[PDB]
C-alpha cells in the first residue's frame, strides 16, 4: 500500500549517494577565468538558465571561483568589464564535497543557507593520490530528488 | 578532532605546529595547510570535516601581507563549512598590537556573537599558546 511507497522512497533516499544526482563536470556549464564580461558572454550566460556558474582557470578541473547571476544585473554590456574584476571583488566561497558524502550530511551543510552549489572530488589513486574533481551538487538537484521519491503529501 | 590551520608562511605555521610535537597540503587531528599564494585558492578543498580553525597570521609582516591575512580570514568566516565552527586565532616569539589587529581587521563589528578567541602567541611563551588552545578545546566542547 502506500507504506510499501514510503519504505521504498526512504531506502532509495539513503541507499542515494551525492555522486548519483550529481551532473558530471561533461556536463557543467563553466567559464573560464580569462572570459570578458562583454555583450556576447552575457547572452550565453543569461541563457543556460544557471544562477551559480563554477569559473576556472587553465583546466575545467581546476575551479576557482563562483559566478553569481544576481551580480550580472548591474553591469553594462558595452564596457566589456572582464570577469576577474567581478570575481575578486565578489569571492564567493567554494564549497568542495567528496564523492561518498551521502545526502543528509551534505544537505545539512546547505541548511545554513550560505551557499546553494558544492563540487563534488574523488580521492583518486603509481602516483601521489591527488583529489579528481567530478562534478556539481545543488540544493535544487536534492530536494527535486526528495519530491522525486514522492514522500510528502 | 579535527581541526584545520590556515597562515600565512605555511612552512612557518607548520614548524610552529611541529613545536608543539616535540607542508604546502595535507599534514586533536590538525592538518595544517601551506601558506603559499597560488595554494591559498586551493586551500578550499580540504574544509570538509572539520571542527575547528587555527588561523595565524604574520603581525610583523609587510602590511601587504596583513592585507592578505585580512582577506584570508574574511574568506574563512563566512565559508559555510566553516562559519558554525569556532576557531581561534594566534604570532612570532619576539615581535618590536592586539588592539590594531581588531581595529584593523574588523573584528568587533563582524566577529561578535559567536565563539571566537582572538589571543597572543608566542613560540618563546609556551604557557600561553596552551592557555590558548584550552580556550579553543573548551570552545569545542560546546
Amino acid at each position: 500500500k502506500e507504506e510499501l511507497n514510503i519504505i521504498q522512497g526512504a531506502l532509495e533516499l539513503r541507499t542515494k549517494t551525492v555522486e548519483d544526482v550529481m551532473t558530471p563536470l561533461r556536463d557543467c556549464f563553466m567559464i573560464t577565468g580569462e572570459a570578458i564580461l562583454d555583450f556576447n558572454t552575457m547572452s550565453e550566460i543569461m541563457e543556460s538558465g544557471y544562477t551559480r556558474i563554477p569559473v576556472f582557470e587553465g583546466e575545467r578541473s581546476n575551479i576557482v571561483d563562483l559566478l553569481f547571476v544576481k551580480d550580472l544585473a548591474f553591469v553594462d554590456p558595452d564596457d566589456c568589464t572582464p570577469l576577474k574584476t567581478i570575481t575578486k571583488f565578489y569571492n564567493h566561497p567554494l564549497h568542495f564535497v567528496f564523492n561518498d558524502t551521502k545526502l543528509d550530511a551534505m544537505l545539512e551543510e546547505f541548511k545554513k543557507g550560505k551557499s546553494h552549489l558544492a563540487i563534488v572530488q574523488r580521492v583518486n589513486n603509481e602516483g601521489d593520490p591527488f583529489y579528481e574533481v567530478l562534478g556539481i551538487v545543488t540544493l535544487e538537484d536534492v530536494i527535486e530528488e526528495i519530491i522525486k521519491s514522492e514522500i510528502l503529501d | 578532532y579535527d581541526l584545520v590551520c590556515i597562515g600565512l608562511t605555511g612552512s612557518g605555521k607548520t614548524s610552529l605546529l611541529s613545536k608543539l610535537c616535540s607542508t604546502t597540503g595535507f599534514s586533536l587531528n590538525v592538518k595544517e595547510l601551506g601558506g603559499a599564494d597560488n595554494i591559498r585558492k586551493y586551500w578550499s578543498r580540504y574544509y570538509q570535516g572539520s571542527q575547528g580553525v587555527i588561523f595565524v597570521l604574520d603581525s610583523a609582516s609587510s602590511e601587504d601581507d596583513l592585507e592578505a591575512a585580512r582577506n584570508e580570514l574574511h574568506s574563512a568566516l563566512q565559508h559555510p563549512q566553516l562559519c558554525t565552527l569556532p576557531f581561534l586565532i594566534l604570532n612570532h616569539q619576539d615581535k618590536p598590537s592586539v588592539q590594531e589587529i581588531k581595529k584593523y581587521f574588523e573584528l568587533e563589528p563582524l566577529a561578535r556573537g559567536k565563539r571566537w578567541i582572538l589571543q597572543p602567541c608566542s613560540l618563546d611563551d609556551m604557557d600561553a599558546l596552551k592557555d590558548s588552545f584550552s580556550q579553543l578545546i573548551n570552545l569545542l566542547e560546546e
